[PDB]
């Protein structure tokens, strides 16, 4: 009926908290916050269901 | 990485001087050596491309306490070995002359270190140990791992499970190609004295290993992933 | 009609009792689960051809030019392994 | 059992250091995890194995009503014990500058997290703002008496 | 505050009614701890680089560094240097940074062949006489003698 | 059917010391991997 809801910081999967990583990161613009848009709509849905 | 595969073949050799035949190995990879020998008769190693002074060569010799490790020029003999008697000059035991070479030519490394694997604490009345060594050659670095383990008179290399810990590294800058042993002849002087050298080798191979790590973090199995 | 009944009801308890892999349908859902975080937590150890995957050895061994061609890869690689993770669930979401 | 910035023979990170349960073999000065990242270390000076924790952080969450209808929230600390909110005061430094939540007084645990600047009341109504394991939160005036 | 928050994370300047995903908390680092073994003599290498006379490049010196403090700028300064590329490290790191087995090999070289001491290089020093790894870790420094 | 975690609190002192070599969850959570809470409690469903 359902499965694990999951979320994720894709800021500190990506960059174990460096600073300088996470100024690198913003050259990709928005992909992080489709990743956690994405998984709160799988998350949402499990209690849906 | 670089191991013995699993169920493979090894050479167990028989040695004996025979008071009143033994020609160099190859040293190809790498060498799985062990030995199970009682009285310490098998003591060290020579290691190299030509072992006649044309070029360099690597010597290990352990004695009753602390090795000596030495990269030479060495005009190494047919058959290398180790005589330790009681001299009376001296009233105790030592080494007479190093009949492992006619001569050491210069030399460009020396080096010594301690003892190393030992008989057990205290001995005891022949329930046997077995001792194990890997020895490997890459990039100009020559690495050493070893083990020993108590063993019930089954069988030597018995089934169960073991690892070899690192022991020893050089960086003795040379091409390796064959291998010897050095076996210790008592010598008794009233002359010569007999005795046997029973030991295993065994070359590596380039292989994958699938490592099993207890919550020790002590290697406490593994699968050879070509096997 | 009752006592079958009760006896059939007493045979699935019998059932769930003694056999292991009935429930595979729901435990197959959390192994999948479980493996898919477990794949994405290995993916750290890759290296995407950095010269290290620990992004603190790059930061504690190279300056803040020639470091940033080793984090670039690493971020590059480990936004990849992210943007598969969340396609695979939300492949799997659909399914559930 | 502090968060600190580290270097160990060169080995830089930051975390909680803690007296280890580990028996390092005496040629390893290292102990490393799945993610392949050092976990333990041996410490250089006086030989003793310290386990390596990161410091303590998780999400958050902002439960507001619409912002036509009131500018106060409540904060869920996803994943947290209450007990260290009192460690996520901002008396070091943290990540949310915004410390005022952290005055609590009507601080509750759910299991979904710590949840704050929400009153719990034993009256049950139908889930108006979900926040997790059977909790939720809503804006409404409470007058029982 | 955590309102304001939700606001820049939804990019809108009302925010309807619900429960929002926001930055994630962190507990920051109160101090810096360094480690480092408690060994105190400064390196020999010094004798090397001020030697009578160097080794010969088809039979070049190989000499271990042990148990020492590397302070490099010392050195830097007992002589004039031309070249000090380094590979697998960045110059300004290595105060902060420590070593598990180093090794100074030692030759003279024409200004010329200098070029074929870079990794994976070929010509007939790289060639037959002196070959490092086209992946080794160091630096590689040369003057003018 | 067991469950590889099921998004309840982890006091921290969970997670440090020897847990952390023996579950996975913790280099999961470590690593900004997070199994959240389903809203209805297993008591929850069989109240329905
Ligand atoms: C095992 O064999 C080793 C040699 O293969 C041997 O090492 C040698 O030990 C002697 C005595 O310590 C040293 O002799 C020197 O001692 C001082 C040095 O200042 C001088 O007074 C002497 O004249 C002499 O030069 C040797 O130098 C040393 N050899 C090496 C290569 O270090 C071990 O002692 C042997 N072990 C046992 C238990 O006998
Ligand atoms: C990992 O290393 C551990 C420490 O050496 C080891 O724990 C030790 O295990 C032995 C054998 O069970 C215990 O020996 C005692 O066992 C009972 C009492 O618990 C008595 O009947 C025995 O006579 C004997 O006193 C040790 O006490 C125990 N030590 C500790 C600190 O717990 C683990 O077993 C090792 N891991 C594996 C996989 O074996
Ligand atoms: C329709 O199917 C029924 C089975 O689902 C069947 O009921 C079974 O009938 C037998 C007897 O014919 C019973 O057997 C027992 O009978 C007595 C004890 O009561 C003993 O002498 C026997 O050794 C044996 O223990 C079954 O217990 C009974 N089962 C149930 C669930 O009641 C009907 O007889 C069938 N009817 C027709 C018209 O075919
Ligand atoms: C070790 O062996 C011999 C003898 O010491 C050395 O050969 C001599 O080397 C010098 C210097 O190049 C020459 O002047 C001689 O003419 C050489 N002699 C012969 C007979 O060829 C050899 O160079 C030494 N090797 C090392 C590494 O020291
Ligand atoms: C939150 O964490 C604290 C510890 O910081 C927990 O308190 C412990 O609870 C157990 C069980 O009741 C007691 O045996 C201990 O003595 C308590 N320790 C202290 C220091 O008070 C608390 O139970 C945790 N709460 C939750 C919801 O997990
Ligand atoms: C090992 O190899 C030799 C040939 O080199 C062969 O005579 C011997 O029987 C082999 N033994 C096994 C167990 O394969
Ligand atoms: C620091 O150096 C001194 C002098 O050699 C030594 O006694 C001491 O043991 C060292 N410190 C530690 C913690 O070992
Ligand atoms: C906000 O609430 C008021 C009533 O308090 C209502 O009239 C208005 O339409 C609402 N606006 C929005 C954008 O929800
Ligand atoms: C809920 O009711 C109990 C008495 O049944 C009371 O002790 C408790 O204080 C109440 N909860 C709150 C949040 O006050
Ligand atoms: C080089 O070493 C000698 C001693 O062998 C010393 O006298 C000299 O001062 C050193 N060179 C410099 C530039 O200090």
């Amino acid at each position: 009926v359902s499965m694990t809801k999951t979320s994720v910081d894709c800021t500190m999967y990506i960059c174990g908290d460096s600073t300088e990583c996470s100024n690198l990161l913003l050259q990709y613009g928005s992909f992080c916050t489709q990743l956690k848009r994405a998984l709160t709509g799988i998350a949402v849905e499990q209690d849906k269901n | 990485d670089l191991f013995l595969p699993f169920f493979s073949n090894v050479t167990w050799f028989h040695a004996i001087h025979v008071s009143g035949d033994n020609p160099v190995l190859p040293f190809n990879d790498g060498v799985y050596f062990a030995s199970t020998e009682k009285s310490n008769i098998i003591r060290g190693w020579i290691f190299g491309t030509t072992l006649d002074s044309k070029t360099q060569s690597l010597l290990i010799v352990n004695n009753a306490t602390n090795v000596v490790i030495k990269v030479c020029e060495f005009q190494f003999c047919n058959d290398p070995f180790l005589d330790v008697y009681y001299h009376k000059n001296n009233k105790s035991w030592m080494e007479s002359e190093f009949r492992v070479y006619s001569s050491a030519n210069n030399c460009t490394f020396e080096y010594v270190s301690q003892p190393f694997l030992m008989d057990l604490e205290g001995k005891q009345g022949n329930f046997k140990n077995l001792r194990e060594f890997v020895f490997k050659n890459i990039d100009g670095y020559f690495k050493i791992y070893s083990k020993h383990t108590p063993i019930n008179l089954g069988r030597d290399l018995p089934q169960g499970f073991s690892a070899l810990e690192p022991l020893v590294d050089l960086p003795i800058g040379i091409n390796i190609t064959r291998f010897q042993t050095l076996l210790a002849l008592h010598r008794s002087y009233l002359g010569w004295t007999a005795g046997a050298a029973a030991y295993y080798v065994g070359y590596l191979q380039p292989r994958t290993f699938l490592l099993k790590y207890n919550e020790n973090g002590t290697i406490t199995d593994a699968v050879d992933c070509a096997l | 009609i009752a006592n079958q009944f009760n006896s059939a009801i007493g045979k699935i308890q019998d059932s769930l009792s003694s056999t292991a892999s009935a429930l595979g349908k729901l435990q197959d859902v959390v192994n999948h689960n479980a493996q898919a975080l477990n794949t994405l937590v290995k993916q750290l150890s890759s290296k995407f051809g950095a010269i290290s995957s620990v992004l603190n050895d790059i930061l504690s061994r190279l300056d803040k030019v020639e470091a940033e061609v080793q984090i670039d890869r690493l971020i590059t690689g480990r936004l990849q392994s992210l943007q598969t993770y969340v396609t695979q669930q939300l492949i799997r979401a659909a399914e559930i | 059992n502090k968060c600190v910035n580290f270097n160990f023979n060169g080995l830089t990170g930051t975390g909680v250091l803690t007296e280890s349960n580990k028996k390092f073999l005496p040629f390893q000065q290292f102990g490393r995890d799945i993610a392949d990242t050092t976990d333990a270390v041996r410490d250089p000076q006086t030989l003793e194995i310290l386990d390596i924790t990161p410091c303590s952080f998780g999400g958050v969450s902002v439960i507001t009503p619409g912002t036509n209808t009131s500018n106060q929230v409540a904060v869920l600390y996803q994943g947290v014990n209450c007990t260290e909110v009192p460690v996520a005061i901002h008396a070091d430094q943290l990540t949310p500058t915004w410390r005022v939540y952290s005055t609590g007084s009507n601080v509750f645990q759910t299991r979904a997290g710590c949840l704050i600047g929400a009153e719990y009341v034993n009256n049950s109504y139908e889930c108006d703002i979900p926040i997790g394991a059977g909790i939720c939160a809503s804006y409404q005036t409470q007058t029982k008496s | 505050d955590p309102l304001s928050e939700t606001k820049c994370t939804l990019k809108s300047f009302t925010v309807e009614k619900g429960i929002y995903q926001t930055s994630n908390f962190r507990v920051q680092p109160t101090e810096s701890i360094v480690r480092f073994p408690n060994i105190t003599n400064l390196c020999p290498f010094d004798e090397v680089f001020n030697a009578t006379r160097f080794a010969s490049v088809y039979a070049w010196n190989r000499k271990r560094i042990s148990n020492c403090v590397a302070d490099y700028s010392v050195l830097y300064n007992f002589a004039p240097f031309f070249a000090f590329k380094c590979y697998g490290v960045s110059p300004t790191k290595l105060n902060d940074l420590c070593f598990t087995n180093v090794y100074a090999d030692s030759f003279v070289i024409r200004g010329n062949e200098v070029s074929q001491i870079a990794p994976g290089q070929t010509g007939n020093i790289a060639d037959y006489n002196y070959k490092l790894p086209d992946d080794f870790t160091g630096c590689v420094i040369a003057w003018n003698s | 059917v067991t469950l590889a975690d099921a998004g309840f609190i982890k006091q921290y002192g969970d997670c440090l010391g020897d847990i952390a070599a023996r579950d996975l969850i913790c280099a999961q959570k470590f690593n900004g991997l997070t199994v959240l809470p389903p809203l209805l409690t297993d008591e929850m469903i069989a109240q329905y």
